[PDB]
């Protein structure tokens, strides 16, 4: 049905396709950044998602904010002290695109402890959108999984929210998946769902759609796989524990797959 | 962008917005004419407003003939102008202005073509309009009309999600959405445009409701009150209430009397109830009623 725009699905597809390449951060920006780590970005990332539970935002908020932190960071060198400032304009953005009804400014100041002044956090959102250039309708991986879910035959909730909780903790780890389009980390993760709730893998429907193959989304896959299963050790845990919750059929429990055979 | 307001000569103030005035002006080393639309960040309390950041974000990415251009964007720390490219009139002002002749047929056939390829182009583009209304159509001295203020605009997603609701100014407003129904998507801005087709033909808005429920009464008496035959799921619907008056479909030769037999096709499908069942603007291009079409200059100055 229309909700579904079958008129204009692939159209749409395509464009993201085109985007997500415009879209995409700097794969080696950490290094050029003298006081910023990965492990600092994985903090500042595992912290949205806690505001994003907090204030009951959208999962494609907190895709979009991490989309506009990565590519901010790309060209902008950034002091550990500023790095939660960039992120609190970041997803401030991300909410005033996304959302129905974002919080307002004095409550992303309220989340940083008062840190920051609402001046400073108003004055990030500026630059923010000077250094982005106003570009903030980025693909996500949440917009490519959507379209993937509607291949599944037929459509299991726990296959989704699996899904989704994957791509999610992609985000945490800009090593390795800087180095991966949102396509593509939507396609491991929606391979590596489906195997493990179901058994069954990638579908011929989704060759067809996307031109990826399990050969082609295997070190993805790979680093994927090692990541679920490292879950319950990482340092950052706010995923895990949002995706405890039967809003998400509480998949964060399901046990990884040993091996892919793949 | 590399503009600096400098180099601009306000001409004359040419609207206002919620968002502020709109100035027509010259650049003073091209020539060129453009709409400057100043937006306040001082009188802003909250930042760049939401409906900016969208209009902003979304425009930059539809590049199309009938999707007003977005030149330039001058951000200060004071002030935020959107530079635009100059339209002379909007369409509610040419129909006031074609009151005793009305608009000839070629060009309603070329106005809805050219809107057709424009609210394509932007569903193409994930983006869903949510506000087409004549005052929001432009049109120039050689033919073009094109889609304008897109800070009601949104991107979605495939399937979409529940987004804003009571969207869309209300004579335009679709079924779907006065009956508070959980998702909208492409098809609420066909509606729009059926709403926008019928009123090039007669000159008067087509459902002109006071309310939203006197709105869905005038839908009703004129297409007639829908059922789960015509329109699977409606009495299910959140606002729809069984008590609803169930009147007759009426003829569309009766909704439109001067309009063609293919007119009448194209203009009922825009106007089906079942939002599955609505036209595509991309569908819509192929419709026997443009076998003809040209784009000829506004007959009026
Ligand atoms: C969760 O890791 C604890 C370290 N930490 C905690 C809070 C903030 Br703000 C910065 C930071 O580095
Ligand atoms: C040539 O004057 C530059 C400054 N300027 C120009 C046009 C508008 Br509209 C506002 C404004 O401030
Ligand atoms: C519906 O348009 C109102 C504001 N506006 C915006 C752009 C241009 Br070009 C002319 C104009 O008038
Ligand atoms: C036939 O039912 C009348 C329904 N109705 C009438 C008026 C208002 Br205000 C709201 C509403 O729902």
């Amino acid at each position: 049905g229309v909700n579904e725009v079958p008129d204009y699905h692939e159209d749409i597809h395509t464009y993201l396709r085109e985007m997500e390449v415009k879209c995409k951060p700097k794969v080696g920006y950490m290094k050029k950044q003298p006081d910023i780590t990965n492990s600092m970005r994985a903090i500042l990332v595992d912290w949205l998602v806690e505001v994003g539970e907090e204030y009951k935002l959208q999962n494609e908020t907190l895709h979009l904010a991490v989309n506009y932190i990565d590519r901010f960071l790309s060209s902008m060198s950034v002091l550990r002290g500023k790095l939660q400032l960039v992120g609190t304009a970041a997803m401030l953005l991300a909410s005033k695109f996304e959302e129905i009804y974002p919080p307002e400014v004095a409550e992303f100041v309220y989340i940083t402890d008062d840190t920051y002044t609402k001046k400073q956090v108003l004055r990030m959102e500026h630059l923010v959108l000077k250094v982005l250039a106003f570009d903030l309708a980025a693909p996500t991986i949440n917009q490519f999984l959507t379209q993937y879910f509607l291949h599944q035959q037929p459509a299991n909730c726990k296959v989704e929210s699996l899904a989704m909780f994957l791509g999610e903790l992609s985000l945490i780890d800009a090593d390795p998946y800087l180095k991966y389009l949102p396509s593509v980390i939507a396609a491991a993760a929606f391979h590596l769902a489906l195997y493990t709730v179901t058994g069954q893998s990638w579908p011929e429907s989704l060759v067809q759609k996307t031109g990826y193959t399990l050969e082609t989304l295997k070190p993805c896959l790979l680093d994927l796989h090692q990541t679920y299963l490292r879950a319950p050790q990482h340092a950052q845990q706010s995923i895990r524990e949002k995706y405890k919750n039967s809003k998400y059929h509480g998949v964060s429990l399901l046990n990884p797959p040993e091996t892919l055979n793949v | 962008g590399p503009g600096s307001m400098e180099n601009f000569q306000k001409v004359e103030k040419i609207g206002e917005g919620t968002y502020g005035v709109v100035y027509k002006a010259r650049n003073k080393l091209t020539g060129e004419v453009v709409a400057l639309k100043k937006i306040r960040l001082d009188t802003e309390t909250e930042g760049v407003p939401s409906t900016a950041i969208r209009e902003i974000s979304l425009l930059k990415e539809l590049n199309h003939p009938n999707i007003v251009k977005l030149l330039d964007v001058i951000h200060t720390e004071n002030k935020l102008y959107l530079v635009f490219e100059f339209l002379h009139q909007d369409l509610k002002k040419f129909m006031d202005a074609s009151a005793l002749t009305g608009i000839p047929l070629p060009l309603i056939k070329s106005y809805l073509f050219q809107l057709l390829q424009g609210l394509a182009f932007c569903h193409s583009h994930r983006v869903l309009h949510r506000d087409l209304k004549p005052q929001n159509l432009l049109i120039n001295t050689e033919g073009a009309i094109k889609l304008a203020d897109f800070g009601l605009a949104r991107a979605f997603g495939v399937p979409v999600r529940t987004y804003t609701h009571e969207v869309v100014t209300l004579w335009y407003r679709a079924p779907e959405i006065l009956l508070g129904c959980k998702y909208y998507s492409t098809a609420v801005d066909i509606w729009s445009l059926g709403c926008i087709f019928a009123e090039m033909v007669t000159r008067r808005a087509l459902f002109p409701g006071d309310s939203e429920i006197d709105q869905l009464f005038r839908i009703f008496r004129t297409l007639g009150t829908p059922d789960e035959v015509v329109w699977p799921g409606v009495t299910s619907m959140p606002d729809y209430k069984p008590s609803f008056p169930k009147w007759a479909r009426q003829d569309f030769s009766k909704v439109v009397p001067p309009l063609d037999e293919d007119g009448r096709s194209l203009l009922s499908q825009m106007l089906h109830y079942d939002p599955n069942k609505r036209i595509s603007a991309k569908a819509a291009l192929a419709h026997p009623f443009f076998q003809d079409v040209t784009k000829p200059v506004p007959h009026l100055r």
